[PDB]
């Protein structure tokens, strides 16, 4: 029997392997339902300092 | 004088009512001082600090 297994961490920053979801512009200031490498909510994106 | 209230300024508190005032303070708090500092930002538009 040929076995191969998998192994991952989850929830990092270097995300260089990922799925073929294609991406979006931004709006800023919104109300909206963002997604950054699976880590998803829903919130308001403004600048920072 | 000095428990009468002072008419010089907009709160009517008197000068022992402004020590009692400035004694008590939240500066080390926790939840309650970063909701109030929300009330403080409020150049900054769509705030929903609530
Ligand atoms: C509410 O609106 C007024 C006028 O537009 C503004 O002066 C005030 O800062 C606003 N309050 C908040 C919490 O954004």
């Amino acid at each position: 029997y040929r076995v191969v297994v998998l192994s991952f961490e989850l929830l990092h920053a270097p995300a260089t392997v990922c799925g073929p979801k294609k991406s979006t512009n931004l709006v800023k200031n919104k109300c909206v339902n963002f997604n950054f490498n699976g880590l998803t909510g829903t919130g308001v994106l403004t600048e920072s300092n | 004088s000095q428990i009468l209230p002072d008419p010089s300024k907009p709160s009517k508190r008197s000068f022992i009512e402004d020590l009692l005032f400035n004694k008590v303070t939240l500066a080390d708090a926790g939840f309650i001082k970063q909701y109030g500092d929300c009330l403080g930002d409020i150049a900054a538009r769509d705030l929903i600090c609530a």
